[PDB]
């Protein structure tokens, strides 16, 4: 045996991360059958285009589910989840008037 | 044994019969003051050595530094440490110590 990195850089080698305590495994598979459309509030998306998500494109696209303490801002993100279980679909994001994207 | 040859001279040397020719002043030195730069050598050669092992044993060393890189050494090639504290320490002094080596943490 010999030494083992953390993270992978340009060098040919094997990796292995620290140990994490709390973390979650998700699997995805992708089905065409039918397609369903729907009207939500989510963190990050283009507002007011369509947006074709799948099993495994609905936490980069849409994105992080929000905290229930929030209130009433994460029913949508859970309706999707149990809607695409079985295929995929298309939402369109909606988005309060006071917001603002940045700039350099 | 080991030999060291001087190439100018081997050209025209001569041996002749020798008995009992005995070494002397090969000598061990006061080993009870030893200071971290050796243990911190050692250590280093300890890490690049080509064998596997699967433990680390600190060996009575009571060093701190010694003991942080072989902390170091446990946590590059994720294998195990057992290290230990001074033995003569009484209870209450026992704890600080531990803090002490560095070791705590995540």
């Amino acid at each position: 045996q010999y030494s083992i990195q953390q993270s992978l850089g340009n060098a040919s080698g094997v990796a292995v991360s620290p140990i994490n305590a709390d973390a979650t495994l998700s699997t995805g598979v992708a089905l065409n059958s039918s397609l369903w459309a729907g009207i939500g509030v989510f963190a990050r998306g283009k507002p007011f285009t369509v947006l074709a998500v799948t099993e495994s494109n609905y936490e980069d696209v849409l994105g992080e589910p929000l905290k229930p303490s929030s209130g009433s801002q994460f029913e949508p993100i859970r309706h999707v989840y149990e809607a695409i279980q079985q295929t995929s679909g298309y939402v369109v994001r909606a988005v309060p008037d006071d917001a603002k994207f940045p700039i350099i | 044994l080991r030999a060291v040859v001087n190439e100018e001279l081997i050209s025209t040397a001569k041996v002749t019969n020798k008995k009992s020719l005995a070494f002397t002043g090969g000598t061990n030195g006061d080993q009870s003051k030893i200071s971290t730069a050796a243990y911190l050598r050692a250590v280093k050669v300890l890490n690049n050595a080509p064998y596997m092992y699967t433990a680390v044993l600190g060996l009575g060393c009571y060093d701190n530094a010694a003991i942080t890189a072989l902390g170091k050494i446990c946590a590059d090639r994720l294998i195990d440490g057992f290290f230990d504290v001074k033995p003569t320490l009484t209870y209450a002094e026992a704890l600080p110590a531990v803090e002490d080596t560095g070791l705590l943490g995540t």
